[PDB]
C-alpha cells in the first residue's frame, strides 16, 4: 500500500546519476539483437514482449518489473537457445524473476501457468535462467534514469508524480519494439521524457529547451538525442494487442 | 559428503569451511531451504545475490563478498549453498567478548566510520540495506567492517510499493513503526542505534511490541512538535549513553532524529566533526 516518496539521497545526489551512467557501462554491447538464435526471430520477440507487457500492466506491477524482465530475457538469450515452442515459458519465467526483484507482491507460478506447461516446468525454467546468468539478474533500467534526469534538468519537484507516471508508461511500451533494445538505458529514458513533455506540455517548458541539456547531462550529441526522442515516440505508436 | 569444500555449525544454516580449489583457504557457506512445489527460488535470496553481484566490480572494502551459488538438485529438493568470504566475527559476539572498559573509543570511531561508508556506497547506487543490526555487521581481525545479509535490500525507485515490515523491532525506525513511507533514512536509524549499542554494549530501544517499541523511542528522542509529525503517548541522551564524547552526541542525535526528512545522511555524517580526529 505505501509508495516510495522523494528521497534526496537517492534522487537529488548528483553522483547517483553518475553511478547510473557508470553501471550502465557494465551490461553487454548489443550490436545484433538475438543473433545467437537459430529458430526464434525478432518478430517472435515483439509478440512475447507484448504479452509480458500486458501481464505486468494487467496485474498492476511496479513500473520497473517489465524493463528488468526484458533485460533478463535478452541476456538469457545470449547464452542458452530458445525454440518457438518454448519461448513463452522463457518469457514467463523472466517476469517471474523480475517481479520477484522489483515489486512488493511477486507474480506466482500458479498464475503464470494457468494463464499461459506445469509448475515444475516453470520452476525448472527459473532455475535454468538463473544459473546460466550466474545469478547476475539486476541491471540499469531505462526506467531508473527518470527522476535523476528530472532533477538534473532542474524541473521543480512538484511535477514528478505526473511526469514519472506518463514517462514510465511511455518507456515501458517502447521497449516492446526491436530497435529499442540496442539503445543505452539513459538514452531510452531521455527520449521517453522528451516525448512526454511534448504531448501535454502542461505548465512545463517546450521539449526544445531540454535537448541541449540532456546532451550535456548524458554526454551524447544533440543529434543522437533528437533521434532517440523520435525513436521512442515511434516505438510507442507501434503498440498493438491485435498482434498476439 | 561435502562437495569442493570441507564442512557441527556456526549459526537455512551457516557453516565454516575450507576450499580445495584454493591453497586450503576459508569460506562461509550459507545453506538455504527451498520448499518443494512453491514459488521457485526464494524471493529473499534472489534479491540478496543480485545486489552483491551487481556491485562486485566496485570491489568495495566495507561490503561482504559473494563467490558462488550451488543450486544442486527425482527425490531430492533444491539445495542452495552460497559461498562467501569468511569473516571471523560479527559485531554482537565482538561486543560481548571485548575485555573490560569495553571497546576503545578509537575503535568506536573508525568502525562507525567504516559502517557509514558502507552505507554511503549503497545509497549512492540506490540500494537500501533495510536490515542493519549488530548480527549483520561483520568485523575482520584487522578491525574491519563488513555489511552482510542483503535478503531485504532492493533498488529504490520513486512511487514503488513497500511492505510495512522491515528491520528487527529493536532497530526499526519510527517511520516504519508508524506505518508510513520509508527510504534510506531507515539505515541511519540503525546506525544511530548501533552507535549507541557500541558505547553502552547494550541495545538502546528494546521492546516486546511495536507500540511498546515506539514508546521507548519517544522516551529519549522526545515527543517532537506537529510540524515534524506526518494525541497519544526527553532526558538528554547522555543518561543512557555515558562515556560518549560531546561531538559524538551530536552525530548520535542527528541519526536518531524523528522526522525522516531531517535526519542525517551517510554522506554528510562522514564529514561530521566527530570523525575529524581520525587516523589516515
Ligand atoms: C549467526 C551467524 C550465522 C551470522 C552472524 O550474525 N552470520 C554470519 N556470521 C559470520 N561471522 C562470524 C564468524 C564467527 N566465527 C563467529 C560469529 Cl559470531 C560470526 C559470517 N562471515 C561470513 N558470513 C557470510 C554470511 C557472509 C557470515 N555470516
Amino acid at each position: 500500500l505505501n509508495r516510495a516518496k522523494i528521497d534526496s539521497t537517492t534522487m537529488k545526489d548528483p553522483r547517483v546519476l553518475n553511478n547510473l551512467k557508470l553501471r550502465e557501462l557494465l551490461l553487454p554491447k548489443f550490436t545484433s539483437l538475438w543473433e545467437i538464435q537459430t529458430e526464434v526471430t525478432v518478430d517472435n520477440r515483439t509478440i512475447l514482449l507484448t504479452w509480458m507487457h500486458l501481464l505486468c500492466e494487467s496485474f498492476e506491477l511496479d513500473k520497473s518489473v517489465f524493463p528488468l524482465s526484458v533485460s533478463i530475457l535478452d541476456r538469457y538469450l545470449c547464452k542458452k537457445q530458445g525454440t518457438k515452442k518454448t519461448l513463452q515459458k522463457i518469457g514467463a519465467a523472466c517476469v517471474l524473476i523480475g517481479s520477484k526483484i522489483r515489486t512488493v507482491k511477486p507474480m506466482t507460478v500458479s498464475k503464470l501457468t494457468y494463464l499461459s506447461f506445469t509448475n515444475l516446468e516453470l520452476i525448472n525454467q527459473e532455475k535454468d535462467i538463473l544459473e546460466a546468468l550466474k545469478w547476475d539478474t539486476e541491471a540499469v533500467l531505462a526506467t531508473d534514469f527518470l527522476i535523476p534526469l528530472c532533477n538534473a534538468l532542474k524541473i521543480p519537484e512538484d511535477l514528478w508524480p505526473q511526469l514519472y507516471e506518463a514517462a514510465s508508461t511511455t518507456i515501458c511500451k517502447a521497449l516492446i519494439q526491436p530497435n529499442i533494445a540496442l539503445l543505452s538505458p539513459g538514452l531510452i529514458c531521455a527520449g521517453g521524457l522528451l516525448t512526454t513533455i511534448e504531448t501535454d506540455n502542461t505548465n512545463c517548458r517546450p521539449w526544445t529547451c531540454y535537448l541541449e541539456d540532456l546532451s550535456s547531462i548524458l554526454n551524447f550529441s544533440t543529434n543522437t538525442v533528437r533521434t532517440v526522442k523520435d525513436q521512442v515516440s515511434e516505438a510507442f505508436s507501434l503498440y498493438d494487442l491485435e498482434i498476439l | 559428503a561435502d562437495q569442493q569444500y570441507e564442512c557441527a555449525e556456526i549459526g537455512g544454516k551457516v557453516f565454516k569451511a575450507r576450499d580445495l580449489k584454493n591453497g586450503g583457504r576459508f569460506v562461509a557457506l550459507k545453506r538455504v531451504r527451498v520448499q518443494t512445489g512453491e514459488e521457485g527460488m526464494p524471493l529473499s535470496t534472489i534479491r540478496e545475490v543480485a545486489v552483491l553481484r551487481h556491485l562486485e566490480t566496485f570491489e568495495h572494502p566495507n561490503v561482504v563478498r559473494l563467490f558462488d551459488v550451488c543450486t544442486v538438485s527425482t527425490d531430492r529438493e533444491t539445495k542452495l549453498t552460497l559461498v562467501f568470504e569468511h569473516v571471523d566475527q560479527d559485531l554482537t559476539t565482538y561486543l560481548d567478548k571485548v575485555p573490560e572498559p569495553g571497546v576503545p573509543t578509537e575503535t568506536i570511531k573508525d568502525m562507525m566510520f567504516q559502517l557509514l561508508r558502507g552505507l554511503d556506497f549503497l545509497h549512492s547506487h540506490r540500494v537500501v540495506h533495510r536490515d542493519l543490526k549488530p548480527q549483520n555487521i561483520l568485523v575482520t581481525s584487522s578491525g574491519q567492517i563488513k555489511l552482510a545479509d542483503f535478503g531485504l535490500a532492493r533498488i529504490y525507485s520513486f512511487q514503488m510499493a513497500l511492505t510495512s515490515v522491515v528491520v528487527t523491532l529493536w532497530y526499526r525506525a519510527p517511520e516504519v513503526l508508524l506505518q508510513s513511507s520509508y527510504a534510506t533514512p531507515v539505515d541511519l536509524w540503525s546506525v544511530g542505534c548501533i552507535f549507541a549499542e557500541m558505547f553502552r554494549r547494550k541495545p538502546l530501544f528494546r521492546g516486546s511490541s511495536d507500540v511498546d517499541q515506539l514508546g521507548k523511542i519517544l522516551d529519549v528522542i522526545g515527543l517532537p512538535g506537529e510540524e515534524d509529525w506526518p494525541q497519544a503517548f526527553a532526558q538528554p541522551i547522555e543518561k543512557f549513553v555515558t562515556d560518549i564524547d560531546e561531538l559524538g552526541k551530536d552525530l548520535l542525535l542527528k541519526c536518531l532524529t524523528f522526522n525522516p526528512a531531517k535526519r542525517i545522511s551517510a554522506y554528510s555524517a562522514l564529514s561530521h566533526p566527530y570523525f575529524q580526529d581520525l587516523e589516515r
